[PDB]
């Protein structure tokens, strides 16, 4: 919970789960 | 006012704690967010590419000779010719990878690894591999019968520069871990081993030494707990210039 | 393609496989890793696999509080003490690089855009004893390149527009978030170039990475006898992107200005060999005896 | 299919049909910079096919006991063509990179190159605290040498330098490499005299090697700028 | 009703008919493995009537000075028939276990017997602070013998070993248990050549007594392991 | 801000204590719990399984002796075999029982036991027994005239190796208390008893002693207040190796 | 079958029975526990039944937070003290097998699946007194046979992603939870085997089961004058599922590294006599005297 | 109440009155 | 009353911070806002005269 | 291979099934006992207890 007026104060935002490891793994393009 | 008591855990500084904490800058406004290529959101992302495995981790191997395993026409039929150690968590050709780096950020690790193998001989190159993975429970295997009654693939690299040796998650527990102990039944992952399944046969103008190149990934069912500082850098002293930002 | 990923993949089971025409052998050359399944691999069985990815999480990977300054200065009188000591006070630019686990971890990327949560704790020594004081310490944030105090009671400590935090050592530690403060829209990790418009200048070291400044002083008067002070720094980086993967540092580091590298003088991450040796590569290094 | 390739850009071309799949760096093709993400206000010049043209370098040999190549961009092509000419004569540069790396040789002859663009590759020095110079780094053209590529001269790794936007030729399977890269900064422009985005690395992890009729093998770099941006046109630095 | 027991498994019946009423472990029946518990990814094989069967052990003298005995599981049957076989080819085992012990005398002796399986049975020494050895616990098809079946080996008590699944050989009453073990581990599959998931344990709690003609009276032990998986298949190890 | 107040109790470690505190590993996912037989919720279910009361607790029973109740034949009628005390916060004949040792985690209780008895005899062995719960009050009966008087079952275990003696939640208070005093009225349960019933009529190939084990369970109005520590293991020293778990 | 249950189950009230058929008279060799009602034996009343179980729930039974570690150190300047001396830091490996009273208690079942409350109070003496100093602690979560650090200000000590706790001795205790964290789906309490593949590992050590590494250290650097550190441990179990109830102990433990056994020189918990003696089966041993 | 991100983090779950005793004092199957 | 624990930064003063304060003077009551000439709600307006 | 176990306490009598295992259809007579057309293996009896 934040109190504070700047949002970057918030606690860490820990609920990311989008991957795409394709950019990494099939960066091919066929 | 509100009644209030304080709980145990009141004051501590714990480095993993999630908590709001006060704006150094009030109204700063930060800097737009631009797109940039190759973000990453989960360090699996990353442990899924596959990256080069240091076989070769022998003396008079310097360097970049590390990174590649020379075979050899043979004489003899069945022959072994070069043996990986599989846990992840330990010291070995798997270490210095991207699956084996950040999982040595973590303790605890399941899911299936894939390794492939690039032939890098000439055109002309011709032969046969098997490419062994061997569940654990004994010594590792010597002898191409005895290694291939566990999980292999059958490569000929004539046409075809590369294979893929799945080693599917075998494990008794849901994850293994590490403890420092590379004979624990929590920790042992069993063996990779190839062996000749024909021979490197070159003609004449070839040349007779062919290499192979082995990588390492995970794959998508891979998972990763219990996170750990990193044994694979440290410090003993302050670096150099560390000093300049206090002056 | 981009998708939302909590657990890892299930299992399917298969089947005996025996086709002539599509393919456990890719293509290497392309750059592009093996996409080959444990389904075509192996003979498999249906595994609902349940386990979570959230602690792989790049946020959760980097939201680790890490020390990044660990300064000790006397808290004493500074009448006849050198010119390099801190006379209670320092300065710190705030940096990732003088301390190697945070270091390494935050040198797997390229690009990183965090707010920086900055803990800082407080212990003191008796340099007899008689008891430690509950000295109030001043943190003052000044920006790179900023004017920052010269002595214990400047008149730069005042803070008419910069932010001081005041706290005492009896109380948990002093604790900031500093945004992302950054000119560009991530914090270049690595700067494969100058910041400056003359050959002359540093390589590797982008000032619009560079945080600011830690101006820590002691705000109290000196005691009659002397203390150690020491003050410990922590980051927490959060609301972390994180851009372009890298490999992990292997040989030990040298400095904090540069990427300069040594290595061990024998395996493991040594200059010409980066993991430990065995006797053949046909040697397995731990080898159950039965 | 894959092998087959044909990259028109410009008044230049380049038919490569010993290719492997090109690599698009992260998934992502260069585009000129939106409205959303500009910075400079003043309208940029884009050259177009005076610019978005492959340059050649020149070809580096082979040789058994090489360690290693890099060029970094956009230094290497700051001096070249109409692409320099924008660069002498504007601050600001933006483009994206079609890197096309060739090596040929016979059936006969093996050897792997991995042909890796690496982002922001800070070098560092070997066995000494002093950073490189600029004359260390700012190579231009003729590009450098690696010192110790096991390690990319920066103390990490070889061995997990596939993380990076790569591609290999491998003489068995392909003679060419071909790498798209975006553009890859912190900020949406930049100074382009003394900041490198990109470094195009081609190192011999398997070395050449044959018992046939020994000849020059050389490595050959190909690099269309992509998309090319200029802003802040001045005279000529 | 209760005495009569017929017990068919692959090639192996049992017909009990002094029997008490068979004991499931704690309410539950064996099974396979279900895919929302698995672990392995490779199909198991599950040999079905080829392992799935009685396996009868060495019998033991019930004698007057007799403390007890216990056989660990799967250790007692890891060199038997096709289940051992595949125990030794495969790193990972799960099967359940169905025991009948078997023991009659006349309607002239006395005795009751304890027939329990105990899970994770971690046997301690007597008088020393130093673990049992492998040689102490792995004892195969021969079983053990209590050294103090009134602690239990492990320094508990006889008396409450009621709360393991048990039963009991009254020799009034019946002369045969029947114990039918599911998986019981904290993990999906094991490796069964350095754990045992279930120790029987056949205790003298009244000992063996007639005053008619002194015969040998012996213990039987039929193990039936139920639903065998296997993962990991290799060589023989 | 909010206006606050510490309470008594502010900064206090109460150890049974109930909140919510850091978590050491932010997202750690847990093992996916696997169905285990026997997972028990309350340990009542455990104080409901009847286990083996050390009636034969005298000198001379070594070990397994004092598990079972050697019953001869007698030349009187109507005489006493053994007697049990009943208070299961105590120690005695039912001190090392499931009922037992649970209890003695705990100061107060309610409820019946049940107690089991086997008959170990042979076949051919005929007999029968009163088995007499007495409530408290005076001494324990010595007689079996006396004894009847009160709660009792009479067994005949000629073909019936088994019965069950209910000793009966008989008393003034909602619980029962140990207090460390056996003769209290809030403590003490009374007695059980046996006689012959009849007398233990053997053949001449039978042996001539015959064996009781009793057991005893609780039943399901029984219940546990007042949790304490355990008076039945203790140490007056540190164990071996747990030294060694700091080096 | 299982159902939920809240209070004592009530007492109907029963009539004289006088049957010839159905059955207190149960069988004992199936394994079974009487289900003898008391309304069968004896001529019952109606009791409503209001007593609650809740008490003996496992949550509450075993969510006592329970000593695990006490560990004593000298704080002061150790340049010349023994190699095995705590040199102002100790580290411990998680155990709950050092202190008889929670090891009895969790030792009642075979598999046990918890998060760990983890609390630290820290109590400090002066070895002259001039005060007791409020001194800050780092206790540092570490891994099963990950690295420790070695000396006071090691470097292992920066914890980039170790969890470190920092805590002062004037604070309320340190409080952290540390998850269910087994390989398993449960923590085996008792281990019947070997966690290695060969046939020289331990028994009844399964490391899956160790939590970890309490690597506690003094953050202060030493005062002119020495200090005792006492530095105890509590565990409180939650969210608690347990299986497989076992024979509590009753000798007295010998070791924590497995089940060994002495009992005492004579009754109670003796080898051979586990409940103390009577003079015979018909001696009764507290009798009313009248 | 629990202000943490985990699920762990809460404080204990007194309150699963569920009980099998059947499993233990009846394993029996007829 | 209300389990409560205190978090690093407890008990500081940070100069930025931006809380509510306690009243020196209660009921006080300001002398009513009169309309000024020229205010400055921003700094960028002072900054955007040449 | 194939057995029963059998108390002979209350029960007189048990069935051995020997059941048919053969390769072939049939088994023939050839007057050769170890032919692998004609022989049926083996019944044994062995003290249980
Ligand atoms: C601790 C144990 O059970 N056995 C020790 C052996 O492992 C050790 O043999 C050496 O082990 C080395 C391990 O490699 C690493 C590691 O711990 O993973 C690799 C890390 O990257 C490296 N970290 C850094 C910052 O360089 C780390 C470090 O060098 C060591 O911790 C320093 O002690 O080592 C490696 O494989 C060696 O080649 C191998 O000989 C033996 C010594 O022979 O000691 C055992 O106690
Ligand atoms: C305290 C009191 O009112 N009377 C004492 C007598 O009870 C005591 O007689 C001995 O009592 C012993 C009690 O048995 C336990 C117990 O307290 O329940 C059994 C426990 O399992 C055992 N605990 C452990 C860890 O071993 C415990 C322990 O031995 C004692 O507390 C140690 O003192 O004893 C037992 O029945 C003896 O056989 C009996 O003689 C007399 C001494 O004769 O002292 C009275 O003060």
């Amino acid at each position: 919970i934040n109190f504070y007026k700047d949002s970057y104060a918030a606690s860490a935002s820990k609920q990311d789960f989008s991957q795409d490891p394709s950019k990494f793994t099939e960066p091919v393009v066929e | 006012g509100v009644p209030t008591y304080l709980l145990p855990g009141s004051g501590q500084f714990l480095t993993t704690d999630d908590h709001s904490s006060a704006p150094v800058l009030p109204c700063f406004n930060p800097t737009p967010e631009m797109h940039i290529p190759g973000q990453v959101r989960n360090m699996l992302e990353v442990v899924q590419v596959e990256s080069m495995m240091e076989i070769n981790n022998t003396e008079s191997a310097v360097g970049m000779e590390r990174l590649k395993v020379d075979i050899s026409a043979l004489t003899d039929v069945d022959q072994l010719l070069f043996n990986i150690p599989l846990d992840i968590q330990l010291d070995g050709p798997l270490r210095n990878t991207l699956v084996g780096n950040i999982s040595r950020y973590y303790t605890h690790w399941s899911g299936s690894l894939e390794m492939t193998f690039m032939f890098c001989g000439s055109f002309m190159a011709t032969g046969k591999l098997i490419l062994c993975y061997t569940p654990p429970g004994g010594s590792c295997p010597t002898t191409r019968e005895t290694a291939m009654l566990g999980t292999h693939i059958v490569w000929d690299f004539g046409l075809q520069s590369s294979v893929t040796l799945i080693i599917p998650w075998i494990s008794g527990s849901h994850y293994r871990m590490f403890n420092n102990d590379a004979k624990s039944t929590n920790a042992n992952v069993g063996y990779v081993t190839c062996f000749m399944q024909t021979n490197l046969i070159v003609p004449s103008e070839s040349s007779d030494t062919c290499s192979l190149i082995g990588f390492i990934a995970a794959k998508d069912d891979f998972s990763l707990r219990l996170m750990r500082d990193s044994p694979d850098i440290g410090q003993i002293d302050h670096l150099h210039a560390a000093e300049a930002a206090y002056q | 393609i981009e998708s939302i990923i909590k657990t890892a993949t299930d299992t399917v089971k298969s089947e005996i496989n025996a086709e002539l025409g599509v393919v456990s052998l890719n293509a290497v050359e392309t750059g592009a890793t093996s996409n080959t399944e444990p389904e075509e691999a192996i003979q498999t069985r249906t595994v609902i696999n349940q386990h979570g990815v959230s602690e792989t999480l790049v946020e959760n990977f980097l939201s680790r509080a890490a020390l990044v300054s660990k300064r000790s200065f006397e808290y004493k009188d500074h009448t006849s003490s050198a010119a390099q000591t801190d006379k209670n006070f320092f300065k710190w630019t705030i940096n990732t690089r003088s301390f190697v686990q945070l270091r390494r971890k935050l040198e797997l990327f390229t690009y990183l855009r965090f707010d920086a949560e900055i803990t800082i704790l407080t212990t003191v020594a008796v340099n007899t004893y008689m008891g430690l004081p509950n000295l109030t310490l001043q943190a003052m944030f000044v920006p790179t390149g900023a004017l920052t105090p010269e002595k214990q009671d400047s008149f730069h400590w005042q803070s008419g527009s910069n932010a001081s935090v005041f706290f005492k050592i009896s109380d948990p530690p002093a604790r900031m978030t500093i945004p992302f403060m950054c000119i560009n829209s991530a914090y270049s990790v690595f700067y494969d170039g100058f910041a400056g418009f003359e050959k002359s200048g540093l390589y590797g070291i982008n000032p619009a990475d560079t945080i600011g400044n830690l101006c820590v002083r002691i705000v109290n008067e000196h005691q009659p006898v002397g203390f150690t002070v020491t003050v410990r720094v922590y980051m927490k980086p959060k609301h972390i992107k994180a851009w372009a993967p890298r490999p992990p540092r292997t040989l030990p580091y040298m400095s904090i200005a540069n990427a300069n590298y040594k290595g061990k003088k024998r395996a493991p991450n040594a200059l010409n060999a980066i993991i430990g040796n065995r006797d053949s590569v046909k040697t397995m290094p731990h080898n159950i005896v039965t | 299919s894959d092998r087959v390739l044909q990259l028109k850009l410009g008044n230049s071309a380049i038919v490569t049909q010993e290719a492997a799949n090109y690599c698009c760096a992260y998934g992502e093709w260069p585009n000129y910079l939106p409205d959303h993400e500009a910075v400079a206000i003043d309208k940029p010049t884009q050259p177009e096919t005076a610019t978005d043209r492959f340059y050649t370098l020149k070809s580096v040999k082979w040789e058994a006991g090489s360690t290693g190549w890099w060029w970094k961009l956009p230094d290497a092509l700051n001096n070249i063509g109409m692409f320099g000419q924008n660069v002498q004569h504007h601050y600001l540069y933006r483009s994206g990179f079609l890197i096309h790396v060739q090596c040929n040789a016979t059936r006969f002859h093996q050897g792997a190159l991995l042909v890796v663009a690496i982002p922001e590759h800070q070098r560092g020095a070997h066995n000494t605290n002093t950073s490189p110079g600029f004359d260390d780094i700012m190579k231009g053209e003729e590009g450098g040498t690696f010192n110790h590529p096991y390690v990319l001269d920066d103390g990490t790794s070889l061995a997990c330098a596939t993380i990076f936007p790569h591609q290999w030729i491998n003489l068995r399977t392909n003679n060419s490499a071909t790498i798209v890269l975006p553009w890859m900064n912190a900020a949406p422009m930049d100074f382009p005299l003394r900041h490198n985005q990109w470094t195009l690395a081609i190192i011999p992890v398997v070395p050449l090697g044959t018992r046939t009729m020994s000849s020059m093998v050389p490595i050959t770099v190909s690099i269309a700028p992509m998309c090319c941006e200029f802003n802040g046109l001045r005279h000529a630095i």
